[PDB]
RNA sequence: CCAGGGCUACACACGUGCUACAAUGGCGCAUACAAAGAGAAGCGACCUCGCGAGAGCAAGCGGACCUCAUAAAGUGCGUCGUAGUCCGGAUUGGAGUCUGCAACUCGACUCCAUGAAGUCGGAAUCGCUAGUAAUCGUGGAUCAGAAUGCCACGGUGAAUAC
RNA sequence: UUGAGCCUUGAUGUGUAGGAUAGGUGGGAGGCUUUGAAGUGUGGACGCCAGUCUGCAUGGAGCCGACCUUGAAAUACCACC
RNA sequence: CGCGGGGUGGAGCAGCCUGGUAGCUCGUCGGGCUCAUAACCCGAAGGUCGUCGGUUCAAAUCCGGCCCCCGCAACCA
RNA sequence: GGGGCUGAUUCUGGAUUCGACGGGAUUUGCGAAACCCAAGGUGCAUGCCGAGGGGCGGUUGGCCUCGUAAAAAGCCGCAAAAAAUAGUCGC
């Protein structure tokens, strides 16, 4: 059922059943399954309530959803209030990491509504 | 072409069973070269259909063949003053193949599972003509014997 | 309809490819004398620097006089209240020696001057001729065609 | 002649590519099969360590012996059950790798996190009739490092031409 | 001739049940049959073509009514028509 | 002023009557169709019948109304 | 010269140029102009005199600068400012 940060699954592959919150994908759940000792394709009815509630903990270990949405925030608050190169790209829609802007980085603009 | 009047390609017989019509639907379904991965599912379409129709594996599709088989397309031989289609009788060779191009092509529509299960169930309605092959087939019909005869 | 005077001679000498519904900014003496007060569209193009299309063709002039004080020219580059979409893709396919924005037709849509505006591209004589014989080649065919059944 | 920047700028158009939009598939496990090649101020095993990219250690090789180099599709099993999902991976943050004096502009990347656009492409258009289209890999040139481009090779394998 | 008017007369009308081309209302269980029957060959009528109306003669001498499923009931017989 | 009828899919016309078991096509979209469109072919959609009551086993039907479109001779305050 | 008519499809009230453009406002990222607090850094500097200002001259009524006087930056005319700045047709 519900774990710590949202983390409400239907009857999934419990690994693909951690995919459902921000801050961690299948492999690091996995690690995060790791100790949890249960299987990876058991469904959310097949979750037993001994090992639902010990779930909370290993999702805890990790820093997650709950306050990973803002840690984007303050490295932008490195770049976009600090005046950084990254930043100007970041400000205006630009690709930071160096695509060819002349063509391509289309994504990085947003669609193609112009 | 112009004067290439070359034969065709030699059909090989199946490799569970000498025909040329269960051959070819392996070498219809071929994707990326994949022939050994195309042989399993045409194989499962009709052993799960003499599963279903309480049929033999030859059997099962010779007589499906025929509700699927035309017998006068409009091929679109237009000079270009008139949009005209004026009808031509289908090759024998042809007669059976443009029936073995509908069908394949019908599996690929309404994809649900997987194409061993979606080509069984184009071919029994086939059939019995109850399919979208009858719908191809007649939608064929419509245009051919409303432009019966041209010169 | 509300269909005013069209440059139907353009599509003999350009062969446009895509068309536009972008309306037209009209001064008060201008709207009067649109519904009726001859107004004219041959040679209609565009003046674009940033973002400033203009209907450069279009005489169209007062019919009764509202003209007072201050200068009013019959012959003017009217300003196209174009979309934004629209406008950025004109630095790119208007610029290419041949290539230009003329308006085919002007209309109204419920008492507004939209005017339909398109691509042109510009034939050369030597394709014209091919044209004005393709259009007969056509009618000529079904001709030779029908004679089979005479 | 020098150091830094620029040729990597982008509200935009066009050409050519790779990637898909999946269940003939994706994922996980098991498992079998080639040639083109290239190498010494280079190829670099094996082993050790690192989740790994790689590092430490280091044999053989200027070569039918040594190395790059584990072939993939295929097959079998498990798993997924028609969704933009376990598709696609763009964009993007953090941590590392190698190249080289140096990687901010601006490299390839690896690990983790993010998860999009895109659900089959109008009008129009090309390619080819065979080991072809198609697909999956592999090497090489260039190169300190750095290609979805270029060249070369291998595997599977059509359809139709009245 | 052409229509209308009315006399005489057959034809003439299966929501749904249902064997029924049963109209309504209604008096009614014996009508009727060899002063040639059930039911024939069918003609034509016919029609929501369901199946009746149905000449003649063979057939030759029985059939239907309350009776039965029906909202209802029986042209077994009729009266207003 | 009181005489003649009909009002029904978005549209124009029928079934009603000789009761019960609402359609047609025009305009629409669905497809075919196609160097391209279209000719043309079919697929689908729509009002409980102008409204309100009564009779009737049975009302779109029939009858009472009411309303609307009108047509009409009236028209000497 | 006088009278009548018409004066953006509504011809008696409910204009909504589907648009960059001109304008305001809101949310949002926060900047001595979108700000102040001497506090964190932080000891010898600031202001007026003198003082020259890129290539030329000047230049903010005030500046990158000057420990008592000739060099260094933004900017103004000068100067690397471009052109069939839609088509199409000609000698």
């Amino acid at each position: 059922a519900r774990i710590a940060g949202i983390n409400i699954p239907d009857h999934k592959h419990a690994v693909i059943a951690l995919t459902s919150i921000y801050g961690v994908g299948k492999t690091r759940s996995k690690a995060i399954l790791a100790a949890a000792g249960i299987a990876e394709d058991v469904k959310i009815s097949e979750l037993s309530e001994g090992q639902i509630d010990t779930l909370r903990d290993e999702v805890a270990k990790f820093v997650v959803e709950g306050d990973l949405r803002r840690e984007i925030s303050m490295s932008i608050k490195r770049l976009m209030d600090l005046g950084c190169y990254r930043g100007l790209r970041h400000r205006r829609g630009l690709p930071v990491r160096g695509q060819r802007t002349k063509t391509n980085a289309r994504t990085r603009k947003g669609p193609r509504k112009p | 072409p112009r004067r290439r009047v070359i034969g065709q390609r030699k059909i090989l017989p199946d490799p569970k069973f000498g025909s040329e019509l269960l051959a070819k639907f392996v070498n219809i379904l071929m994707v990326d070269g994949k022939k050994s991965t195309a042989e399993s599912i045409v194989y499962s379409a009709l052993e799960t259909l003499a599963q279903r129709s309480g049929k033999s594996e030859l059997e099962a599709f010779e007589v499906a063949l025929e509700n699927v088989r035309p017998t006068v397309e409009v091929k679109s031989r237009r000079v270009g003053g008139s949009t005209y289609q004026v009808p031509v009788e289908v090759r024998p060779v042809r007669r059976n193949a443009l029936a073995m191009r509908w069908i394949v092509e019908a599996a690929r529509k309404r994809g649900d599972k997987s194409m061993a299960l979606r080509l069984a169930n184009e071919l029994s309605d086939a059939a019995e003509n109850k399919g979208t092959a009858v719908k191809k087939r007649e939608d064929v019909h419509r245009m051919a014997e409303a432009n019966k005869a041209f010169a | 309809s509300a269909t005013i005077a069209l440059n139907k001679r353009a599509r003999h000498e350009y062969f446009i490819e895509e068309e536009f519904e972008a309306g037209l900014a009209l001064q008060g003496w201008e709207v009067k004398s649109l519904r009726a007060g001859k107004a004219n569209i041959s040679d209609s193009y565009v003046l674009l620097r940033d973002g400033e299309a203009f209907l450069f063709g279009a005489n169209i002039t007062p019919m009764a006089v509202a003209s007072t004080h201050v200068v009013c020219d019959p012959t003017r580059t009217r300003k196209l209240l174009l979309n934004q979409r629209e406008l950025d893709s004109l630095y790119g396919r208007v610029n290419r020696e041949g290539y230009t924005v003329v308006a085919l037709s002007l209309y109204w849509k419920n008492a507004w001057c939209k005017v339909k505006i398109g691509v042109a591209k510009g034939k050369k004589q030597h394709d014209k001729r091919s044209d004005i014989k393709e259009r007969e080649w056509q009618v000529d065919k079904a001709r030779i065609m029908k004679n089979a059944h005479r």
